[PDB]
């Protein structure tokens, strides 16, 4: 049915956005920081059916840090993010999963390198060799560009459920049902973001 | 509600509403578990939460509630150990030990709370961190009694002693200064003998529960335990035998031995030599008779994923290669242990077949390793030629989709074009190619056969399929360069063959797609052969031509791509006149450029172009050259003179189709330029006036719409194409002045009208017009030319500094663009035209010093370093005036403002990425006070005449670090400030110094000899 | 969506409007397709998100409805819903969608017209 997944990983690596992403769909340009944790139920449908994942985006600003921990009881699995283009975010990946481990003594754990997008990039590809000795999956990712957005859920489903041919499923579409004035012409008027986007 | 009672300290803490807010916060959901959590949190930050510990752990029945109880404690111990009286240090560590021992004398607790038991052994080792072993001499020898007195006990010590190991040899550098884990380390190291012993006995005496425990231990230790202990002991007999039998067992006695072949071993010694051959024979002989034996399928066995099998097989991996680049060596001399040389390699063999990227790298890795020692090394290759035969199959079959094949299968079975670039398979296709390369040159033969007879079975039909044409295909093109000049033209010759015959059978959008693709990726990788094929290379450009009228969009993408690509290594046969030709080639393609082009997207149009720039730029002949040029810019130039004509009669708005041509026009411009560099000029000068005029049009066409409309006039298409048309000129001038040879007409025919055209209107159009590219030119300007126009940077500085400051000083995000260009701006100026900030008004010069600052306290790695080294910089600047008045009064001014700012980023915690420079800036700025380099007093009678700079350096200092950091003691900030300025000539012993500052504010009672560590 | 023919496909980034903040949310890029029902003849617009495959959009292109130009772009139609589905419970929103070029957003505007007929049928 569900399980308990933590995020974990420095402030501004974008735990949060990641989540958020598959959540509603929406890239969220601002940087607002965790406050202690965020708890979020997502689904996803799958050949083998619907696996719910309780997702608590943890902070990784040390001073917003919370229970710090304490959140990691009891979780069945895990994401650590970091940051590409930032070396020192890198640096703390096994301080991350130190902490994590020591809660949660076999569970799998995704690394995920964000912000691939950036042309900038600081943490080489060939620099990212933590998770072999620790037995992590790992993906280079952007919740920006949604480069590789779905591996580390998949992944984390076909551990969990036990079932490596496992896959994300299109669920059947329910036939849908059959002021306005002011409101319109605000959303007209205001710009969308990305215009020089493919899409 | 009622949950918000706990966090009323004036009343008796009621534990069960506590274990009913922790229930609700780890069991509950949606806005109770927020509530809880936040209740929660405040709970734990209490500073007096820590006095409820004792109560929560003897009366929760929640475990949860005992374990925030005990991160409550380790946040005591680690930041406020030494504040509290030493009786409630002394009790604090009772109740952790007696609760340890109470839950492990229990077994249904010791069995059912794990997590509990595991984070009160952590909150123990904070207690030793703190008074061990100093104040707890006995610790180790009465853990070592208490062993002996339960399997439980005995267990639960092992998991102590690994977290005491991490602590301090794993995690302690970034959380202990230099003195205290040195203190520990030594502490550790002078009582391992006894440790060592315990592990031993257990490991002898064979509970498996306690066995993986103490080998958990184990693991820890070999981070830096002597190797004799490994060694001289029996202790590697047990690791590859008896412990390598039971799976249990087994996992982590692999991790061991993977850590024990990384021990530092003497070199020179037979007897130890034999010991590590024997664990790895003794090893691999487990494997084959209790795991699996070499024949098996493990790529089969990792697909299904059963139990623990692909955490085994990564861990095998691991072992296997570490071993064996280590200690290969060793087998490969004695006829006895060439089987165990290449089963070892075999088993390597199997686990490359593996479907797991990241797996594969580790493998690959080792291959490269391998066959890199082989390829230099006398006598070697032979060893393993089986093996590389094997190796060459599999790397052949495994092939990732090179960069520059832009065709991909989607989810329906369509070959369609890439949505976008797989940037997670460079490294990996690099690394491939690395790999295939040496493996080619180990055996030619065997390579050319390989490939040859598997072409042969895709032509015949009897191996066909897109994905093993593709492996085949960029496996043939990755190893262009390996064959003889001779060879490869045979090969190439009939791997050409084939893939045409290919072409020709295998029809359907699809089916060509994917072959066309595989065919321009083969060209494209053996410019030596098509170097020496006129006949073949025309042929081959004249395909691609016509591929860029495909309606594959695929195809056609990848068709341009392969042109430049060709072009880029070829381009003198393309200058030239060929045997047996009337004219140079690149006549034939200027001629027809229309044609050719036609179908083309405008950015591929702009590559074709920027194509022929290369090919002209071969052309070394002046005349020539400039005519070759001409030519080829004659549809632009015609396409601009006429909408010359339509702007010098009107200015009015252009229409969004005339924009459009515009923008295309100036891109083609910059796409030749970016080839040509300093041959653009002629090129450059025909357009130039008219090109500054339009600029000026369109920034008036801007400015009257932002005007009619609003600032919501910037987001519109037409407005957005306007600026495109300013922001592609600004790149144009940017382009040709970063290559140009010719600073003198830079400076006396382009940069006096570019300043008119584009400065002004910068500064007087509101923040939202202002185009970031501005600023991006204007540095490339001063970078070639500003030594040669002072006046220039002057006027410069005049109309950007103040206003773009002023966008960019508000908040650390709005127009990040501006600001990541701003400070290259200064910092070129700083560097190359210093002379423009000493002309500065006092108040504006005032405003740099606070944008530099600025720079400092972002977060942002592309603003921050250009802080930091503009201050630097202007440091520097400022010393190479010597004693004037400037200079003086610079110091009297600002020295004080840099150390406290530089200072405030070094400690605040947010600022870590920019240590180093952070540090070096720091130590500049002592060390000019230390070397006397400051002539005029710091201070003004605040202290003693006479007084110097050093003495009044150090007083500034103590006093600002007394009232920023009050929980320091006076003897702890002297202590400091005495070896940071002692050290201010050794930047590595400094940042030490730094760090452990940096270490004891974050506690209370840090130790002040910590900072005569050396 | 087997009892559904196929009328119209194409790539598209779909956005939804949040009034409290105000600005413009993705909800999904993906094919976005027109299909028409056959046994109700209704045509509705389903898309669904690229990997993950959830419905970002599931709505009948009502006769009512009007695509009106973004201020900010000359290839997307913005536009209200009534009755969206994607989530769950039937909801409405102003929905705007862009596409690749100003060329599909008209062939989009062309077919979305043409389905409107159909639904009054
Ligand atoms: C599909 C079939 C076709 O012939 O069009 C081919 C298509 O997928 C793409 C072809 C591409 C991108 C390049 C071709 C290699 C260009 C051609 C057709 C070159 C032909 C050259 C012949 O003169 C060639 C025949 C062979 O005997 C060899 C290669 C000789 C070389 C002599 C030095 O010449
Ligand atoms: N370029 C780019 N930016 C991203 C990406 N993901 C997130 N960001 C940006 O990075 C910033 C921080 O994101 P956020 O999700 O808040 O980070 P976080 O790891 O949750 N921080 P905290 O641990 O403090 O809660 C935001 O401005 C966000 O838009 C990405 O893939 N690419
Ligand atoms: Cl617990
Ligand atoms: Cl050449
Ligand atoms: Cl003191
Ligand atoms: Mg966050």
């Amino acid at each position: 049915v569900q399980f308990k997944l933590v995020l974990v990983g420095d402030g501004g690596t974008g735990k949060t956005t990641f989540v958020k992403r598959h959540l509603t769909g929406e890239f969220e340009k601002k940087y607002v920081a965790t406050l202690g944790v965020e708890v979020h139920p997502l689904v996803f449908h799958t050949n083998r059916g619907p696996i719910k994942f309780n997702v608590w985006d943890t902070a990784g600003q040390e001073k917003f840090g919370g229970l710090r921990d304490g959140y990691y009881i009891q979780a069945q699995c895990a994401i650590i993010m970091f940051d590409v283009t930032s070396r020192v975010t890198y640096k703390n990946v096994p301080n991350w999963h130190r902490d994590l481990v020591r809660v949660c003594e076999n569970i799998p754990i995704v690394l995920c390198g964000n912000k691939v997008d950036i042309k900038d990039r600081k943490v080489k590809a060939k620099s990212i060799v933590f998770h072999r000795k620790k037995n992590l999956q790992y993906y280079d990712i952007s919740a920006k560009s949604n480069y590789n957005f779905e591996k580390p859920f998949l992944w984390l489903a076909r551990k969990l459920i036990g079932d490596p041919n496992l896959e994300f499923v299109a669920m059947p579409a329910l036939a849908p049902p059959e002021q306005y004035e002011h409101d319109l012409e605000v959303a007209q008027t205001t710009a969308l973001p990305d215009e020089d986007d493919d899409l | 509600g009622a949950m918000e009672g706990i966090l009323d300290f004036s009343n008796d803490l009621d534990i069960a509403l506590l274990d009913q807010v922790v229930s609700t916060f780890y069991q509950g959901s949606g806005v109770q578990q927020k509530q809880a959590q936040e209740i929660l949190t405040k709970f734990q930050d209490n500073p007096d939460a820590w006095q409820k510990a004792d109560q929560i752990l003897q009366f929760s029945t929640n475990p949860q509630s005992k374990f925030i109880a005990l991160s409550i404690l380790d946040k005591l111990i680690t930041r406020k150990w030494k504040l509290l009286p030493n009786d409630h240090r002394i009790g604090i560590r009772n109740f952790v030990v007696g609760m340890i021992i109470s839950m492990c004398q229990d077994d249904e607790v010791f069995k059912t709370q794990k997590n509990l038991i595991n984070k009160s052994d952590l909150t123990l080792v904070q207690i030793l961190k703190q008074e061990w072993p100093q104040n707890w001499p006995e610790f180790i020898p009465e853990l070592i009694g208490s062993s002996s007195s339960s399997v439980n006990v005995c267990e639960n010590n092992m998991i102590v002693l690994k977290l005491l190991s991490e602590e301090v040899f794993d995690f302690s550098a970034e959380q202990m200064t230099q003195a205290k884990a040195l203190h520990l380390k030594n502490s550790m190291s002078k009582e391992f003998e006894q440790i060592f012993k315990l592990c031993f006995q257990v490991l002898e005496q064979g509970s498996s529960s306690l066995i993986v425990a103490t080998l958990e231990s184990l693991l820890r230790y070999l981070h830096w335990i002597p190797y004799r202990y490994i060694y001289e002991t029996n202790i590697l007999e047990l690791l590859s035998t008896k412990f390598m039998t039971s799976p249990d067992t087994r996992a982590i006695t692999l991790k061991c031995l993977t850590e024990v072949s990384n021990l530092k071993i003497p070199q020179d010694n037979d007897l130890i030599k034999r010991q590590t051959v024997l664990f790895f024979q003794n090893t691999l002989q487990q494997i084959a008779t209790s795991v699996m034996p070499v024949t098996a399928d493990l790529k089969a066995t990792y697909a299904n994923a059963n139990g623990n099998d692909q955490s085994f097989l990564q861990d095998l991996a691991m072992f296997l290669t570490t071993y064996l680049a280590r200690n290969r060596a060793l087998l490969e001399s004695d006829e006895s242990l060439r089987e165990l040389l290449l089963n070892a390699h075999q088993y390597l063999i199997q686990l490359s077949k593996i479907e797991e990227r990241e797996l594969f790298k580790t493998t690959l890795d080792y291959w490269h390793n391998l066959v890199a020692d082989l390829f230099y090394e006398p006598l070697k290759k032979h060893i393993y030629e089986e093996i590389c035969s094997q190796l060459r199959l599999v790397i052949i079959e495994n092939m990732v989709r090179p960069e520059e094949v832009l065709v991909v299968e989607n989810d329906e079975g369509e070959i369609v074009r890439e949505f976008v670039k797989e940037s997670d398979t460079i490294q990996l296709y690099k690394s491939e190619r690395e790999v295939l390369v040496y493996l080619t040159h180990l055996n030619v033969i065997d390579t050319e056969e390989i490939m040859i007879s598997k072409l042969a079975r895709q032509i015949d039909g009897s191996e066909w399929s897109w994905h093993n044409i593709n492996t085949l295909s960029w496996a043939i093109g990755s190893i262009s360069g390996t064959m003889s000049e001779d060879t490869e033209k045979r090969f190439v010759v009939t791997v050409i063959k084939d893939l045409l015959d290919l072409c020709v059978k295998k029809r359907g959008k699809d089916n060509k797609a994917v072959v066309a693709s595989d065919i321009m990726y083969v060209v494209g990788q053996y410019p030596r052969f098509l170097k020496a094929h006129w006949n073949f290379l025309r042929t081959v450009i004249l395909k691609l031509f016509e591929f860029m009228h495909e309606t594959h969009e695929g195809v056609q993408d990848m068709a341009c791509d392969t042109f430049i690509k060709i072009v880029q290594k070829c381009k003198y046969h393309f200058v030239i006149q060929q045997p047996r030709e009337s004219e140079p080639f690149i006549q034939t393609i200027i001629r027809d450029i229309q044609k050719t082009t036609a179908d083309l997207q405008p950015q591929q149009v702009h590559t074709f172009y920027k194509a022929c720039g290369i090919i002209i730029s071969e052309e070394r002949s002046v005349a020539e050259r400039n005519r070759l040029l001409s030519d080829l810019m004659q549809l632009p130039n015609m396409a601009w003179d006429t909408i010359v004509e339509q702007s010098t009669a009107n200015p009015l708005l252009l229409d969004s189709e005339t924009v459009k041509i515009i923008a295309n026009i100036i891109k083609t411009n910059v796409a030749v330029c970016t080839s040509m560099g300093a041959d653009f000029y002629p090129q450059l000068g025909h357009i130039y006036y008219n090109m500054l005029q339009l600029y000026r049009a369109v920034s008036s066409m801007i400015s009257a719409q932002v005007a009619a409309e609003g600032l919501i006039a910037t987001k519109t298409p037409k407005v957005r194409g306007l600026r495109t048309i300013k922001k592609e000129i600004l790149k144009l001038v940017e382009t040709y002045i970063s290559k140009a040879r010719n600073l003198d007409d830079v400076v006396k025919v382009l940069v006096e009208p570019l300043l008119n055209a584009v400065l002004e209107d910068y500064m007087n159009n509101v923040p939202d017009a202002r185009d970031a590219e501005v600023l991006n030119c204007m540095t490339t300007v001063v970078e070639k030319v500003g030594h040669m126009i002072p006046q220039g940077v002057i006027l410069i500085l005049q109309s950007v500094f103040e206003c773009t400051l002023d966008m960019i000083n508000k908040d650390f995000t709005e127009y990040p663009e501006h600001r990541v260009e701003f400070y290259k701006l200064l910092k070129v100026i700083n560097e190359k035209s210093f002379a423009a900030f000493l002309e500065l008004p006092p108040a504006a010069f005032k405003l740099f010093v606070d944008a530099i600052c600025w720079a400092f306290k972002h977060n942002n790695r592309d603003v921050e370093v250009n802080g930091l080294q503009i201050a630097l910089d202007l440091v520097k600047n400022i010393e190479r005036m010597g004693n004037v008045p400037f200079a003086n009064e610079f110091h009297k001014n600002y020295f004080f403002i840099f150390v406290s700012e530089t200072f405030f980023v070094l400690t605040d915690s947010d600022h870590k990425s920019g240590f180093s420079k952070q540090a070096l800036l720091l130590m500049k700025l002592i060390s000019l006070v230390y070397d006397n380099k400051i002539s005029v007093p710091l201070y003004q009678a605040e202290v003693p005449q006479g007084t110097s700079n050093q003495v009044y350096l150090s007083q500034y200092l103590a006093n600002m670090l007394s009232n920023a950091f009050p929980h320091l003691t006076s003897e702890q900030i002297a202590s400091f400030l005495s070896a940071l300025t002692k050290q201010c000539k050794d930047l590595v012993v400094f940042k030490g110094t730094l760090r452990d500052f940096l270490v004891q504010i974050k506690e209370v009672g840090g130790d002040p000899t910590d900072y005569l560590f050396a | 969506e087997e009892d559904e023919e196929v009328l119209y496909k194409v790539r598209a980034k779909l956005f939804r409007f949040d009034k409290d903040a105000k600005e413009w949310k993705e909800r999904g890029t993906g094919d976005c397709k027109f299909l028409k029902n056959k046994k109700t003849n209704k045509v509705r617009i389903l898309m669904r998100r690229d990997k993950t495959l959830k419905i970002c959009a599931n709505h009948i292109i009502a006769p009512e409805y009007t695509l009106k130009p973004n201020v900010g772009s000359d290839r997307s139609w913005v536009y209200a819903c009534t009755a969206d589905i994607a989530e769950g419970e039937a909801e409405a929103f102003t929905f705007a969608i862009r596409f690749g070029s100003k060329e599909n957003a008209d062939k989009f505007k062309e077919e979305f017209e043409k389905a409107q007929e159909i639904n009054k049928k």
